[PDB]
């Protein structure tokens, strides 16, 4: 029949998960960012709408800071990006209390994906409605 | 309830007219033990402001973990992190008053006595105490548990009040300071010869002086102090 889209964790035929591409969506009607890796590091790059000149220039910051050497750029639901950065910074400072070391990158981008992942496991909670562009450096 | 094993003796502080001068020595004793020589007891936080910490030395490693904490968490969507929004002394000070006093509250404190030295955005100096209990006190000169007694005297002979301080240079207050750790070196037992300064001035910023030395010390006179009463060779 159909309705397998009405809720977040429902398989449909095709395997699929709707609510997760209905998401998808959000991200797509979004303004657009970029990240460039480059020889030594990483460069992060977004469009800021300039709905009216009553905007503040160059107030509105769009790109967050996790620790001291991760940069996270987002698309579509600011206030969903802004959740998913609020627990990476957790995240990042759970492993430096642990650890002693700043968090590597690919353990951050594990953190963040598996955080994102519980969100499509439930009928209780909404998927993201962000696709998150995020790096640094670390130690190799 | 707990008690103090690796520990850090007095640390010293006082104001002059430009800024704040702050100092203590390089030693972790274990009991009666002069256990550790390397040991750091002033944290920077940020260019204006350091962090001098007495007493449990595992305490004070949390308590820099703390303040380098606030530094990040204060740069978080922050874009004047560096400038206008930048943390402040009284800040930092505030923040570690609240945690000293919530951790006596709850029966487990951290044993420590901290003296919080720096400069002000407005070219103020600050210099506050806070210790385990959550005691909170600013005087024109600052010295934790032996310093107290002995660094204090003769600190405020240079600033007894308030009207001292713009009247007080860098050269004569540094002085009153490397003074004050000769004295402590020849009376406490729990002190080290090796000591690092801190000077945080409105003009010329924060300096930091390491592997400083006890120098200009009088033991001549012992050669000629022989017996405990009657006796004469």
């Amino acid at each position: 029949g159909t309705g397998y889209d009405l809720s977040n964790s429902v398989f449909s035929p095709d395997g699929r998960n709707f609510q997760v591409e209905y998401a998808v969506k959000a991200v797509e009607n979004g303004t657009t960012s970029i990240g460039i890796k480059c020889n030594d590091g990483v460069v992060f790059a977004v469009e800021k709408l300039i709905t009216s000149k009553l905007l503040v220039p160059q107030k509105n910051v769009k790109i967050q800071v996790v620790d001291r050497h991760i940069g996270c750029v987002y698309s579509g639901l600011i206030p969903d990006g802004r959740h998913l950065v609020n627990r990476g910074r957790e995240e990042a400072a759970s492993f430096k209390k642990l650890y002693k070391t700043p968090i590597p990158i690919p353990a951050f981008a594990d953190r963040l994906g598996q955080y994102v992942q519980a969100h499509t496991l439930y009928n209780s909670v909404r998927p993201f409605g962000v696709s998150t562009i995020f790096g640094g450096v670390d130690k190799n | 309830t707990q008690q103090p094993i690796v520990t850090g003796t007095s640390v010293i502080s006082m104001k002059y007219d430009n800024g704040v001068i702050i100092a203590a020595d390089n030693l972790g004793s274990y009991g009666s033990l002069l256990r550790f020589n390397g040991v750091e007891r002033l944290i920077p936080v940020g260019d204006n402001t350091v962090v001098g910490i007495s007493g449990d030395i595992s305490d004070m490693q949390h308590i820099e973990r703390l303040l380098k904490d606030l530094v990040t968490e204060n740069a978080y969507d922050n874009p004047l992190a560096d400038a206008e929004e930048a943390l402040e002394p009284s800040y930092i000070f505030e923040y570690l008053a609240t945690v000293m006093y919530q951790r006596r509250s709850k029966m487990n404190p951290l044993w420590n006595a901290i003296i919080v030295a720096g400069v002000q955005s407005n070219g103020d100096q600050f210099l506050r105490y806070v210790n385990l209990l959550g005691v909170t006190y600013s005087s024109p000169t600052l010295a934790t548990g032996f310093g107290a007694h002995m660094a204090n005297p003769l600190l405020r002979k240079v600033v007894d009040r308030e009207s001292d301080i713009p009247k007080t240079t860098v050269q004569v207050a540094e002085e009153a300071i490397v003074n004050a750790m000769r004295v402590l070196y020849y009376r406490d037992a729990r002190s080290s010869r090796n000591f690092s300064l801190a000077i945080i001035d409105k003009n010329t910023g924060l300096t930091f002086k390491k592997n400083l030395q006890v120098e200009n010390m009088k033991w001549d006179f012992a050669k000629d102090i022989k017996g405990y009463g009657t006796q004469k060779i």
